[PDB]
């Protein structure tokens, strides 16, 4: 399959700061860091220009993952737990990311009789911890 | 065709494992087919833990546990077979419907 | 570690064609002892499938605990079922044979058409960090050796009492 | 754990060995022995007939206790390999494990299971 | 190095003691272990009393569970076992069977059920159903010289092997499609970095899991195995199963369906519904035509009553789980009461069929009254407890939109009133020339009396005192 | 410590103390391992990388960290980098350093070294289980304090 | 920056190449160029000894680039294309040896070819376009 | 181009060393049957197979060639469906075990880190073939004649496992080469047979019944019915059974010496055979032949010990054999492991 519908806003950010590996951008840091343990975030992922293909809000409880052991996109694990040259996101923080296609799925898609991600894409995120 | 041809044989065993189960007439044949189904699921499991999940094996351990429980069940069922053949002097399965 | 080369698919097809006939012998032949021996053949030819893929323990153990204990136990068991040589000729039993050979084939068709629509070779690329670790320097009897006791502590502690209870029950039941 | 190609070649060769020997025997053999050939060794003239010779009642218990007590070893092997690699916790864990089945064997010994 | 298994380590200690005493002691055991096992059970209950109002802290390397909601069921299974053992002591006592390993089996099955209540591991939640099922084909057939007790081992072992097979195959499909993952919480991640979630596959690993779940708690389309076994096995193990199997299965189902199946709601909410709408129908019609007591109880108290429990799992926004907990707490008591009464009367007379309960009100009125109370409660009449159970189950479940499940529930409850009132009518009678010479020779008259009388008033009081129970059951987030 | 073997690969020439049953692990051209314990001494592997002296791969403390935490690691570990030192014995600019890889249970240690001379970035390593890493540390450093090329 | 074109993944390698028959000229010119920027991502996975993907990826990308190189090269400029065939030999023998030096896992030769395997593939696709 | 496969047609496998192992094991079978027929029947007797040349050096292969023809009979009840299938499993179960067995310094056929585990797994496949063969016919003297042996064999692998594990936990490995590595330290002090003789006793006593010693207690008393399930098996069938028996004996001897003794180590440690001279020139063929030498003699010692024991004890009946295998060897073969745990705790 391929993209479906959604609706939201974005709370327009400042200019992104690439920091030599990815595209970093901060919106609101609040409370406290997180070690290599289970976290619980809320995402809303875009395509490079406009399209939205999934959003944690399109389901119930925002999904829960592991920040610290490689189980997620390297871009995220660099931009949520804190990468080289980037401060980690607080407990109630909120950040915005543009993921280059080397820290992502790379130059091959994920097919299901129709690739659910454009081959060699580079997507966007609006990640808010919880 | 490693990652693809084996799974194409999981079902082609699992299905058979069920059929021999249903059309079974003697207890030992039903138990054989049960073991066959468990081995089918085992095989469908292991290959998944060889393509991926090589840092920390999560399938091979589960395969080991499945084999252990299969052996335990195959022991207990045959033990019950001993007592039934003691009570009645024939183990024809489909000719005992006095509980209906 | 890895495999020789294009000899792989040869052994793959060979073992598949052997296992199919093995299962058919398990399910068709009326003489139960022939069925059990064909089951043993099925299990050794599936142990070879386990060994082809570079998973060594879950192959040799499966060969020891099944192609050994379980098969000889079943052989001992078939020394308690008397009366063989039932009917024959194209679904010997009632129409239930046809009804099964129908519903099982529907089940097949369903799963056998579900499978060839998932790009397994594409589901392998999306996980390029799982099988990218190897812990740094390990062989594949220590991988299981440690990862069985470092995080799979509770089920390993549990299985023993299951074994003990099964032993006690088997002895109390089989004995008159 | 590098190359089992020798293992595969040895498998195919040693599996061809028995059929090779049988076929070699068959080629240079006699097409003869159309005698009775329906009775086997050390038999009272043509003895024939009989069944229900099982005595499975005794040996079945041995088979069962063996099948149950076998699973110990394939769990001990990953532990027996990972003693020094890990600390001493696995020592206590495997001690609990083995002691459970020691108690089981003690029970099978006291109540008559392993008999004549 | 952890006290979150100590509620089960105590049980393991008691298990080892029970196994040892037969190896060492000679004959002083029969009334000794009868209470020594109860000591282990009550000590485990006291240990679980400590962890009230606790954290969702994760287990050993994150294996089974430790939160509030799971702890509720962990205590509830212990409650069932504590009430059930005194029943399954004297019954097997009056059969000249070995009693030690029977109590060992019951204890180990309770242990498996307790571990199952957690098990967010995808492997522990597979071994534990076996630790609960492998110790079930033994009890359900542990009268070897009988004949029916072998039929209710064949057509229980075959079924419980096939179903666990289907379930573990669904588990394997999930492990495959999920890029490789076991931890129950960490699936909706891993099923996303591997983008194969919305694809076929998952749709198969959902049905191949829900079916294996259903079989373990027997809704209608797979109920086939329950009516037979419940008649073929001894009545105490029938009660033990019909309480703790349902409790453990319903504790595992909600977690295995709510944690890793966020997205598929609209495709399993319907599915479970199709079961419930059948479970509360086919489990009642047949219940009318029954003449045996155990089989009629199998139909009514299980074939149906496993309906309205589910009747909120579909309609749940975490505002309903309290109602499931309350209904389970009501059902355990309102079922163990009638099973205790049935065990007592059957032992005292030697029959099971309905047509022999005539006149029992005149010979011994206390037992007839304490059975009529529990039966009417099962019927769900206002002043009793089953009424308030079904009520708060509907009032939260009509408050969630779905309409064509509450109406069917009320209608099948009205239908279920029939056989309850039938047996009740058969109690009250005085036509001396009708009562068979079974109740006529009944020397009317400890353990079973105590259990029956302390289990029957809990089928009348909580239905009116459900305020603190409700206030307690609202703090469940799992 | 006691034996001194070039291992005839025309390149390195390093030391290894004792019996050392001389396995062949996966880093070809040499290896050595003990008998009683696991996770033991030197292995060395070659690579082609047509650059020049190691000082070109970047600043020491950064090029060392981009591989002590990204290559000699695993997502199920925590690495910890201790002291690090340049050698400059023949202008090759070796980079000897001792780090730890803590795991659920393992906790291995290492004295890695690197070269860039005409053999294009081939590295050494040593290791021992943590329960005993303290008692023989200075026995292994002189091992790493042997790596030169030809 | 909109989405992209999947362009015939979509199968399970028994549907593709066995049951969905179709391969047009200049369409194999996509697979050929894709396995160039494709096979240039294993460098990190050759740095760390992940000897289990450096076989599966090579087998798949080869069995894909062992048919396209026979179809695509029929559709290059046919007046002058012996070199576009005098490259497939290299671009399919370097890989046929790469598959040797991963079976019995080596490091020196494996990596010495993991550069001289991509250095060529940028020239087979070069004669295409 | 490279149409299908350039260098991968058939030129990646050589079958020379496997055939060399085959020739060697056949020659060693001749040697061991010569040992038996010339020592067992010559303690206080006449010489063994004389008149077959100078001595019976050709007698063994002569019996082999005679058995080769012998008109295989294939009795009526039961047929090729299971008859020819029977001894194949028997012969393969012991032939495949030759893989991980070493012979000298760098002469192993496969590293195979699961080596001794593979050997233990392949040792418990023969009973299947024995039951199949003994049931391939219909009459008695083969059904129970094979049932007895298949049953009593099952009652011994547990001590085998709990004695092999009591050495794997000492060498911290599962590949024979590393086992002899952990044993070449002190020449003969470090030999495990002195470190764990309680395990060696169990292994040695179990090895007897594990390779069918004795299958018949007396030169006149049969193999408990009329013969050991090999009555109708006339030609190459009985030849293969004779083989598999001798091969089980050989593998057991080789494994006990490669485990409890120094595999190819001299009485002085194996590495020490090079340092005391300050230089070596042509130690290659010397060490190869000396690895075949110092190893085969140790197993020869056990061959001779078994030959002697053959004429010193009346092999028990299968009313005592099960008792000994279960209530005697199991407790001590567990206790030695319980001891060696704390012994290797350091």
């Amino acid at each position: 399959a391929r993209a479906a519908l959604e609706l939201h806003r974005s709370l327009c950010p400042l200019l992104v700061s690439p920091r030599e590996l990815e595209f970093l951008q901060v919106r609101d840091p609040s409370f406290c860091s997180v070690s290599m343990v289970v976290t619980q975030i809320h995402y809303t992922a875009r395509f490079p220009d406009g399209t939205v293909f999934d959003s944690s809000y399109k389901r119930g409880r925002p999904l829960t993952m592991r920040i610290g052991a490689g189980k997620i996109l390297r871009g995220l694990q660099q931009g949520i737990g804190g990468g080289g040259g980037v401060t980690p996101m607080l407990v109630g923080g909120k950040r915005k990311l543009m993921i280059p296609p080397i820290l992502a799925y790379g130059p091959e898609p994920a097919g299901c009789f129709s690739e659910a991600v454009f081959a060699q894409a580079e997507m966007n995120f609006c990640a808010l911890a919880a | 065709m490693m990652f693809e041809h084996v799974l194409f044989l999981s079902v082609y065993l699992f299905s058979i494992g069920i059929y021999g189960l249903i059309t079974s007439r003697n207890m030992v044949r039903a138990l054989i087919c049960l073991e066959l189904i468990l081995n089918s699921i085992n095989l469908n499991l292991v290959t998944f833990s060889d393509l991926f999940d090589s840092r920390q094996l999560k399938g091979d351990i589960f395969a080991i546990f499945v084999i252990a429980l299969a052996a335990a069940e195959a022991a207990i069922g045959l033990s019950i077979l001993s007592s039934i053949h003691r009570n009645r002097k024939s183990t024809r399965i489909n000719q005992s419907n006095l509980l209906n | 570690m890895d495999l020789p080369g294009p000899i792989h698919e040869i052994l793959m097809l060979f073992g598949e064609f052997i296992l199919l006939l093995g299962g058919l012998g398990v399910v068709l032949l009326t003489n139960p002892i022939y069925s059990a021996f064909s089951l043993g053949l099925v299990l050794v030819c599936i142990s070879l499938f386990y060994f082809l893929l570079n998973s060594y323990f879950v192959a040799v153990a499966q060969l020891l605990i099944y192609v050994g204990a379980i098969n000889v136990l079943i052989i001992f068991a078939v020394m308690f079922v008397n009366g063989s040589e039932w009917s024959k000729d194209k679904n010997y039993w009632t129409i239930g044979d046809g009804f099964t050979s129908l519903v099982c084939i529907t089940f097949v068709f369903s799963l056998m058409t579900t499978i060839p629509d998932t790009s397994w070779y594409g589901i392998l690329w999306t996980t390029r960090s799982n099988q990218i670790v190897e812990q740094g320097l390990i062989n594949n009897v220590q991988q299981i050796g440690i990862h069985l006791a470092t995080d799979f502590y509770l089920p390993f502690e549990l299985i023993s009492i299951i074994l003990l209870v099964s032993l006690i029950g088997a002895i109390t039941m089989a004995r008159q | 754990l590098h190359e089992y190609d020798i293992f595969w070649t040895f498998l195919i060769i040693a599996s061809l060995i028995p059929i090779l020997a049988f076929s070699i025997s068959g080629l240079l053999a006699p097409v003869s022995e159309g005698p009775e050939k329906l009775s086997s060794y050390e038999s009272g003239i043509e003895p024939m007939g009989g069944a229900w010779v099982q005595f499975r009642i005794r040996y079945y218990m041995f088979a069962l206790v063996f099948v149950v007590f076998d699973v110990e070893t394939v769990f001990l092997y990953p532990w027996a390999m990972s003693f020094d690699v890990l600390g001493v916790s696995v020592f206590i864990e495997a001690l609990i494990f083995v002691l459970i089945l020691v108690v089981g064997l003690v029970y099978a010994w006291r109540k008559g299971a392993l008999e004549w | 190095n952890g006290s979150f298994i100590f509620p089960e380590c105590i049980l393991i200690f008691g298990l080892i003691l029970l196994l040892m005493i037969d190896s060492t002691s000679d004959q002083k055991d029969r009334p000794w272990f009868y209470f020594i096992s109860s000591t282990s059970l009550v000590i485990s209950i006291t240990a679980l009393l400590f962890r009230w109002r606790e954290e969702p802290i994760i287990s050993f390397s994150g294996n089974f569970q430790t939160n509030n909601f799971n702890e509720i069921f962990q205590f509830l299974i212990l409650l069932c076992s504590t009430l059930c053992i005194p029943l399954s002591v004297e019954y097997i006592e009056c059969t000249e069977m070995a009693i030690t390993e029977f109590l060992l089996f019951v204890l180990t099955a309770t242990l498996g059920g307790m571990f199952l209540c957690g098990a967010n591991d995808l492997i522990t939640i597979f071994v534990a159903p076996e630790c609960f099922s492998l110790c079930s084909y033994l009890l359900s057939g542990y009268t070897k010289r009988d004949l029916r007790s072998n039929e209710a081992t064949m057509k229980y072992l075959l079924m419980g092997g096939a179903s666990s097979s289907i379930l573990v195959h669904g588990f394997s499909w999930l492990y495959g499609s999920s890029g490789g993952e076991i931890e129950l919480q960490e699936i909706v991640n891993g099923l996303i970095n591997t983008q194969m979630y919305n694809s076929p596959g998952i749709s198969i690993a959902l049905i191949s899991i829900t079916v294996g779940l259903g079989f373990k708690l027997s809704p209608a389309p797979f109920h086939q195995w329950t009516p037979d076994v419940y008649e073929g096995s001894p009545t105490p193990v029938v009660a033990f199963l019909s309480v703790t199997s349902k409790v453990a299965a319903s504790a595992s189902a909600t977690r295995i369906l709510d944690i890793p199946f966020y997205f598929s709601s609209n495709e399993w909410h319907l599915l479970l519904e199709i079961l419930a709408i059948l479970s509360m129908i086919l489990g009642n019609l047949l219940a009318i035509t029954q003449t045996s007591m155990k089989r009629m109880l199998a139909y009514s108290s299980i074939g149906q009553i496993g309906y309205v429990i589910i009747g909120i799992i579909v309609g749940d926004s975490n505002d309903g789980y309290a109602s499931m907990i309350t209904y389970m707490l009501f059902y355990i008591s309102m079922n163990l009461g009638t099973f205790a009464c049935i065990v007592l009367f059957g032992l005292r007379t030697g029959t099971d069929n309905i047509r022999d309960y005539a006149g029992l009100y005149m010979k011994d009125p206390f037992l007839a009254l304490s059975l009529a109370l529990c039966l009417l409660s099962l019927g769900g009449l206002p002043p009793l407890a089953g009424f308030f159970g079904k009520l708060y189950l509907f009032w939260c479940g009509w408050q969630a939109g779905l309409y064509f499940l509450v109406s069917i529930g009320l209608l099948t409850s009205v239908l279920s009133i029939y056989y309850y009132l039938k047996i009740i009518k058969l109690l009250m009678t005085g036509r001396n020339q009708e009562i068979t010479p079974y109740v006529r020779n009944y020397r009317r008259s400890n353990s079973i009396e105590l259990s029956m009388t302390v289990c029957v008033i809990a089928s009348t009081i909580p239905g009116i005192s459900m305020n603190p129970i409700l206030a307690i059951a609202q703090d469940t987030l799992f | 410590n006691y034996r001194s073997y070039v291992d005839a690969n025309d390149g390195y020439s390093y030391l290894y103390p004792a019996d050392w049953r001389d396995f062949d692990f996966l880093g070809h051209d040499s290896a050595f391992k003990d008998r009683n314990v696991q996770l033991q001494s030197v292995r060395v592997a070659f690579i082609p990388t047509q650059k020049t002296d190691i000082r070109d791969l970047g600043p020491m403390d950064e090029a060392i960290f981009n591989l002590v935490n990204e290559v000699y690691a695993a997502p199920n570990q925590i690495p910890t980098i201790y002291e690090m030192q340049e050698r400059t014995v023949d202008g090759r600019n070796y980079w000897t350093f001792e780090y730890d890889l803590e795991a659920p249970g393992y906790g291995v240690s290492a004295f890695a070294t690197i070269a860039i001379g005409n053999g294009r970035y081939y590295t050494l390593i040593v290791t021992a289980n943590e329960r005993r890493w303290s008692r023989l540390r200075n026995k292994l450093k002189v091992v790493a304090d042997s790596f030169k090329i030809s | 920056p909109p989405g992209t074109v999947p362009r015939w993944g979509t199968r399970s390698y028994v549907r593709e190449r066995f049951f969905e028959p179709g391969l047009t000229t200049e369409e194999a010119a996509a697979r050929i160029r894709q396995t160039a920027e494709g096979m240039r991502t294993l460098r990190p996975m050759l740095e760390t000894m992940s000897w289990k993907y450096v076989l599966f990826y090579v087998r798949l990308k080869s069995k894909y680039l062992d048919l396209d190189l026979t179809t695509a090269m029929a559709g290059v400029p046919e007046p002058r294309r012996p070199e576009y065939v005098l490259v497939a030999n290299e671009l399919v023998d370097n890989m046929t040896e790469f598959d040797r030096f991963v079976r019995t896992p080596k490091v020196y030769e494996s990596y010495l070819y993991y550069e001289k395997t991509l250095k060529s593939l940028d020239d087979v696709a070069e004669f295409l376009g | 181009s490279k149409l299908e496969l350039l260098k991968e047609v058939y030129g990646l496998i050589s079958i020379l060393p496997i055939l060399t192992l085959l020739l060697g094991i056949t020659i060693e079978v001749l040697v061991i049957v010569w040992l038996e027929r010339e020592i067992s029947a010559s303690i206080q007797q006449r010489i063994g197979p004389e008149y077959a040349g100078p001595l019976g050096l050709l007698q063994a292969i002569a019996d082999g060639t005679k058995l080769l023809f012998k008109e295989d009979i294939l009795p009526s009840r039961g047929d090729i469906s299971l008859f020819s299938i029977g001894p194949s499993i028997a012969v393969i179960s012991v032939l495949l075990s030759f893989l991980v067995i070493p012979l000298g310094y760098h002469f192993v056929l496969a590293d195979l880190s699961i080596g001794v585990f593979l050997w233990i797994a392949i040792s418990s496949i023969a009973p299947i073939g024995l039951l199949m063969a003994g049931y391939s016919s219909n009459n008695k003297y083969s059904f129970l004649g094979g049932l007895r042996a298949a049953a009593q064999s099952i009652s011994y692998e547990i001590p085998l496992t709990f004695c092999v594990l009591a050495i794997s936990l000492l060498s911290n490995s599962l590949s024979t080469v590393d086992i002899v590595e952990a044993q070449s330290k002190y020449g003969f002090f470090g030999w495990n047979i002195w470190r764990q003789p309680i395990g060696f006793l169990v292994f040695l006593i179990s090895s007897l019944a594990e390779c069918e010693r004795l299958p018949f207690d007396l030169p006149e008393a049969e193999e408990e019915l009329v013969a050991g399930y090999q009555t109708e098996y006339s030609g190459i069938k009985y030849g293969l059974f004779y083989l598999v028996s001798y091969l089980n004996l050989l593998v057991s001897s080789l494994f006990v010496t490669v485990l409890y003794l120094g595999g190819w180590n001299f009485s002085i440690p194996y590495i020490s055979f090079f340092d005391f001279f300050q230089m070596n020139k042509a130690v290659g063929i010397l060490e190869m032949t000396m690895g075949i030498f110092i190893t085969l003699t140790k197993a020869y010692l056990f061959l001779f010990i078994s030959i002697t024991i053959r004429w010193t004890l009346p092999r028990m009946r299968m009313d005592q054999l099960l008792n000994l295998g279960w209530k005697f060897l199991l407790p001590i073969s567990l206790g030695n492991l319980l001891l060696t745990t704390s012994f290797q705790l350091v």
